[PDB]
């Protein structure tokens, strides 16, 4: 039995446990704006609020900034929930707010909004749970690299123990490319110089000087109103200054037509990559999806390679098997007394995995030493059933 | 550890005391070892390739993942990485009537990327729907497209 | 015999496992010492 | 004012390129903005310095600034120590003397946030919103009437 | 910016607007759906965690002060109290866990003399472990104060 | 400078990674010192000067 | 360790490469740290048999 009591016992690393404090991020579609997601963000603050009032300390909500990335399809809210004795019941605790308030953001919206308990662990180590990324080692670009990765997806949830696989962020939304001809410019008599300073200082800013404001030195930027470039009509409006003292429209060299590229290029160890953040099946564990993940990669096409209690304890507790029996004949010379005391070992494990396996717990970090001193009296109590005895 | 970074940081106070050919080139601080060990060789057979295709691929997959790699102090390339190669000829320059600052300050111009703005700015007016990145010129990509310069 | 070996941690399970056995095997020698000096001594001294 | 395309191989690839030769390092990572914004991630051994670990990296970065626009050089180049983490995040509003969402970011950036950076090891601070600048709005239609240019 | 012909005077104001504000408009705070700005102090690979949000005298304290009118500090996101916490739960486990023996001590050993012994035996073992991990190197960490308990 | 020695002149991309663009000339245009008068400047009055 | 690391060296670049390139090794000197470690260690084991 002491076997299988162990053997079926899930493994996990660290409790992960109320901690008074936890927080909850947004994600909107191909290119929303600020004031798009600011709508999501006052819907999140006001759940926190009006319906968890005997709960919800304070919030403090952040339009614009993901843990993804940032930018305008992103945001956050950092909750700070009320004392744990004001606090009292199960649903009160972290792991029930972050329940019922994930249910409503996936019931009366349009968008991701989720919720998590704050990892107490790290950042890594979820256990049953993945970090693959897909690498481009040949001559492939993004476009065709892409066209892989959907294809892993694709098959992981095509055939899937399972697995839940996603994309970790590259939404791949569009873009309004401005192409100049380069003739045309110099003929209406236009430096290429004036022409680019022109639509990088309108429409994207740009770090003119420094001047001086109360003391402290800060920084001058120059752009223009929002309302002169909003749209791609907009473009027309500015007239740059061409050689022979007269203005000139943008629409005379310019040729206005979107496309597709992605706000966002990951390159993983000098190369170009797309990180996929998947998770064990709930039947499998890790080791198992892993190398379920490998074979599904490795029937990818050209050019597309990838790159990723522990195992740790077997050996471990090898050296823990082999001190006994010195210590067990540093002051016990027979080899009777370095086989007595080998017994208690799983006479009182037996029990520990028991109370564990029966209640909600796991063979975490804190269960592994919970072993070691449970048999470190089972030394002493039998050991002096020894010593005594001879 | 620590001699390295005392050079290489005292030796960038004269960093633009410096020519701008040569601040634009490779200046490095190293860990020094005049002796070799592995020298790994790369040949072709097959479908057959010259003393620079290789001398390319190697130092465009492979070179700059050694060097970094477990402790390489530096790397050694036998050849060199590709580059986009112009032969300027003086006789076909001086019967349109040109010099060799005119196909530089043509390739600083034509073959570069520019800092674009966005739809959608970052600050907008209250209820704009879309918000997507201006592209503009682009660095190039061919033989052909450096051929077709103005 | 059998903390110190666990206490042969690796990784991520770096203080994790070593803290755990050190911490608690630092107490066995000082339970041990205080039960070969202090409580030994003190069962003399004053018992019954 | 640079999209995901841009930064993407003007700053960050070379960047990559010259990132060799470092002690102790399994791999590194990027992500290249759309907001034209780029970070890279190098992971060290566990146990390793990281105080020595900083300056390698910070040091033969150094080496690529020059290869690197001028718009990005006098923009903020930097490298922190990394915990993707926060702890102490000090809300600041006001109730009396009432100010914007934007005065109160300035004066934040402008007391107090230059000190904590710096105060007992803080790796990097973060800012909720923006600290002041002399900003100007160029209108097209009054630049055209005068005839002038950005 | 210019003189027309007939001496009018072109000005930086009449071309476009002027005002004071943010130097980045991407990202605005709302603590509690009211307008606000503050701090969000991320460690440093390898920092004291309570130690450099404990110092502090500081953290901003001498930035809790001087303040205008309404300006206000307060506080979400913070680890400080769980920490304050978890001691105290195991500063009480520690107790209990004495007097709990105590008890035992007695039922067995109704000599009062007797039930005196192993309770003022381990009060100096604790103590030994303290300055044992604090000699390797080791803390008061989460793991360290449940050995104690353990 | 540009003609015989070479010179750095930009980055330009090549199958991913970013590479560079060096302007120099044919060999047998600067192989020896009388190929030196080949190379005519422009002046200022928009005529060449050897 | 270095150059015994791997896995790598240049283990992932032993893969993708098109037709007809090949790796091979001149000037190594990982194989005389296999033959001294050997040729002690066969030292060793006649010095206690004898
Ligand atoms: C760069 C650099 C440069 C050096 N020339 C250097 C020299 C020595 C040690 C570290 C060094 N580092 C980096 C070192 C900062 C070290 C902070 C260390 C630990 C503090 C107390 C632990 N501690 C213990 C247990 C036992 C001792 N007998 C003891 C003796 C002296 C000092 C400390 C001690």
């Amino acid at each position: 039995g002491m076997a299988y009591l162990f053997v079926r016992l899930p493994s996990s690393f660290l409790p992960d446990e109320d901690q008074g404090v936890f927080m909850t991020m947004v994600q909107l579609p191909a290119g929303a704006t600020q004031e798009r997601t600011q709508k999501v963000l006052n819907e999140v603050t006001h759940y926190y609020l009006t319906k968890e009032k005997n709960n919800v300390e304070s919030v403090f909500a952040v339009n614009g900034f993901g843990f993804a990335g940032r930018g305008q399809n992103t945001g956050i809210a950092f909750v700070s929930l009320k004392d744990w004795a004001d606090r009292p019941g199960e649903e009160n605790k972290v792991e029930a707010i972050t329940m019922r308030a994930t249910r409503a953001f996936s019931q009366i919206k349009d968008a991701m909004v989720f919720a998590f308990n704050l990892p107490a662990i790290v950042e890594l180590g979820t256990a049953t749970g993945f970090d693959f990324e897909l690498i481009d080692q040949a001559g492939l670009g993004h476009e065709k690299l892409t066209q892989a990765r959907n294809q892993l997806l694709a098959e992981a949830a095509k055939h899937p123990m399972l697995t839940s696989v996603r994309p970790n962020g590259l939404e791949d939304t569009p873009q309004f490319k401005i192409d100049i001809d380069q003739e045309k410019a110099q003929a209406l008599g236009v430096s290429i110089n004036d022409i680019n300073t022109t639509l990088g200082a309108a429409w994207g800013g740009s770090y003119v000087n420094d001047f001086i404001d109360r003391g402290r030195v800060k920084k001058v930027y120059v752009m223009s109103e929002a309302k002169y470039r909003m749209l791609p009509d907009d473009i027309g409006d500015w007239y740059v200054r061409a050689a022979d003292g007269q203005m000139v429209p943008f629409s005379a060299f310019s040729s206005s037509r979107w496309e597709y590229g992605s706000p966002r290029l990951e390159r993983y160890n000098g190369l170009p990559s797309m990180e996929i953040l998947g998770q064990a099946a709930p039947g499998k564990s890790t080791g198992e999806a892993m190398e379920l993940m490998e074979q599904l990669a490795s029937k990818l096409p050209t050019g597309v390679g990838y790159d990723w209690s522990g195992n740790q304890a077997p050996s471990l507790y090898a050296i823990s098997l082999i001190v006994v029996f010195l210590c067990l004949a540093a002051l016990y010379e027979s080899w009777s007394i370095p086989f007595s005391v080998m017994l208690v070992v799983p006479l009182g494990v037996i029990g520990a995995l028991l109370a564990a396996t029966f209640r909600g717990l796991t063979n975490d970090v804190y269960f592994q030493v919970g072993l070691l001193t449970t048999i470190g009296l089972s030394a002493k109590n039998a050991i002096l059933i020894v010593e005594f005895a001879k | 550890d620590i001699a390295q970074v005392q050079v290489q940081n005292k030796l960038q106070l004269a960093m633009p005391l410096l020519p701008q050919e040569v601040q634009q080139q490779g200046v490095s601080v190293e860990k020094s070892s005049s002796s070799f060990l592995m020298v790994v060789g790369v040949i072709n057979t097959d479908g057959t390739m010259t003393q620079e295709d290789i001398s390319d691929y190697v130092a465009a997959n492979m070179k700059d993942a050694i060097s970094r790699t477990s402790g390489v102090g530096d790397v050694q390339l036998f050849g060199s990485q590709y580059a986009m190669r112009i032969w300027m000829n003086p006789n076909e320059l001086n019967k349109f009537q040109l010099t060799p600052v005119d196909v530089i300050t043509a390739i600083k111009a034509q073959n570069a990327q520019v800092a674009a703005g966005q739809l959608g700015g970052t600050p907008p007016v209250k209820g704009q729907q879309l918000n997507a990145s201006i592209i503009a010129q682009t660095r190039l990509t061919s033989t052909e497209e450096f051929g077709k310069i103005l | 015999a059998v903390f110190v070996p666990m206490a042969f941690f690796g990784g991520s399970t770096g203080a994790i496992y070593r803290q755990f056995s050190i911490t608690i095997v630092s107490a066995m020698a000082l339970s041990v010492l205080v039960a070969l000096i202090l409580t030994p001594a003190l069962c003399a001294t004053m018992l019954k | 004012g640079a999209d995901a395309k841009t930064v993407q191989d003007t700053v960050t690839q070379v960047i990559e390129q010259n990132m060799n030769g470092i002690d102790n390092l399994m791999y590194m990572s990027s992500n290249s903005d759309s907001t034209g914004t780029v970070q890279i991630t190098l992971t060290f051994e566990s146990g390793t310095d990281a105080d020595i670990a900083q300056v390698q990296v910070q040091n033969k970065l150094q080496l690529a600034m020059p290869l690197l626009p001028q718009e990005v050089q006098q923009q903020g180049v930097s490298v922190e120590k990394s915990s993707s983490s926060f702890l102490m995040v000090v809300g600041v509003i006001n109730t009396d003397g009432t100010m914007t969402q934007e005065d109160i970011s300035d004066y934040v950036a402008a007391n107090m946030k230059d000190a904590i950076s710096r105060t007992s090891g803080v790796g990097d601070v973060q800012l909720f919103g923006s600290q002041y600048a002399m900003r100007i709005w160029m209108n097209p239609n009054e630049l055209n009437k005068f005839q002038l240019t950005p | 910016l210019k003189v027309n012909q007939d001496g009018s005077r072109v000005l930086l104001r009449d071309v476009a607007k002027i005002e004071l504000g943010g130097e980045n408009y991407d990202i605005i705070a709302e603590f509690n759906g009211q307008p606000a700005s503050g701090l969000g102090i991320k460690l440093a690979t390898g920092a004291n965690a309570l130690d450099t949000a404990a110092a502090i005298r500081a953290e901003l304290a001498k930035m809790e002060p001087f303040f205008p009118s309404g300006l206000k500090i307060v506080y979400p996101y913070d680890t400080t109290p769980f920490v304050k916490i978890s001691i105290h739960e195991v500063v009480k486990t520690l107790v209990e866990a004495i007097i709990l023996v105590f008890l035992v001590m007695y039922l067995f050993l109704q000599n009062f003399r007797a039930t005196l012994i192993p309770t003022i035996a381990v009060p100096v073992v604790l103590l030994g472990t303290f300055a044992v991990l604090a000699a390797f190197g080791f803390s008061i960490n989460t793991l360290t104060m449940f050995g104690m308990v353990l």
